[PDB]
């Protein structure tokens, strides 16, 4: 997160931190979950195995409210498209319920195929690094605005405003970054999008997958 | 037994995830398997092989190293650096197509 600042601890109880086994190393990516066995996040942070923490602040700790659970089944969505980035968006199945909790329990998905206004306010989350140089163990966030589609349409060659989010004012130095991807969207405690991807930089605006235009291929993956 | 970060940037897009490459600490390994590595998280995180490295107009990977400098390194070009590389002085590695 560029910009942001620390959470308040398990303000974001949806948040969940992937740690991903790649063929050549490991990544991290973010997530949320959308119900007590399912999280969702973006197709790109697929790999062979995937453990998950819920109810984390400091990731970089052991608290005794994380829950640590491996994916039993990552789904990405049959079109997703690696060349470009397109229709990044992944379930992952929980080989076990969460236990619910004060700390731990899912987010709202938003109601049918809503579209999304320019100069909406919206919160990310993420433990993305926070620049060049640094990264960061605790949970950030910051407050970014929806841009008009010409904003990501000047800048990013296959930006498609039918199924991504143009996101976050050019002036201001406010982004996801490195680590943030999978991670939430929210507008007024909606999940509206995933953090997927920028500039190398991280100079906004960025692109974020909606949500709601995969809300059919949701609720039939997880039923 | 080391994680090295890499980004990687084609055609003007980057997912934000953080990425590791992992090597074993304080080896010497060639360019040529440094190289390896690169072309292999382009094909797997991206689906990036090698006739599209020759078609993009430039296509480069920088090694930043911890004492600062970095080395730019053409994807496109033969020829490697006659040199070995030690895993423990890598930084980060930045790919651009």
């Amino acid at each position: 997160i560029i910009g942001g600042r620390e959470s308040r601890p398990h303000s974001r109880p949806y948040m969940a931190y992937l740690q991903i086994q790649s063929p050549a190393g490991q990544s991290r990516c973010g997530g949320f979950l959308v119900r007590e066995d399912f999280v969702l996040t973006a197709a790109h942070c697929w790999g062979s195995n995937i453990n998950v923490t819920l109810g984390a602040h400091n990731i970089q700790r052991r608290e005794n409210t994380q829950q640590h659970i491996t994916a039993r089944r990552a789904i990405r969505h049959p079109q997703y498209n690696q060349r470009t980035i397109q229709n990044d968006i992944m379930l992952l199945q929980l080989s076990r319920r969460v236990r619910r909790n004060r700390n731990v329990n899912p987010v709202a998905l938003p109601r049918a195929q809503e579209g999304l206004r320019p100069g909406t306010l919206c919160t990310v989350a993420g433990w993305g690094r926070v620049s060049m140089r640094r990264g960061t163990d605790t949970l950030r966030e910051v407050q970014l605005r929806v841009q008009r589609d010409r904003q990501c349409l000047r800048i990013f060659g296959s930006y498609d405003p039918r199924r991504q989010i143009c996101v976050g004012d050019r002036r201001e130095r406010k982004a996801a970054f490195k680590g943030d991807s999978g991670g939430p969207l929210l507008c007024n405690n909606v999940a509206h999008g995933i953090v997927s991807y920028g500039k190398s930089s991280g100079v906004p605006p960025e692109v974020f997958t909606r949500v709601s235009s995969f809300l059919p291929w949701i609720r039939t993956t997880m039923r | 037994t080391v994680q090295v970060p890499y980004t990687i940037t084609v055609n003007g897009t980057s997912q934000n995830i953080l990425s590791n490459l992992t090597f074993n600490k304080n080896q010497n390994i060639s360019y040529k398997d440094l190289e390896g590595k690169v072309k292999s998280v382009l094909e797997s995180n991206r689906g990036i092989t090698d006739v599209d490295l020759r078609l993009s107009k430039q296509a480069k990977y920088t090694v930043n190293f911890k004492n600062g400098t970095k080395k730019v390194i053409d994807l496109k070009s033969g020829i490697y650096t006659a040199n070995l590389i030690n895993s423990s002085d890598i930084k980060s590695i930045n790919i651009n197509v």
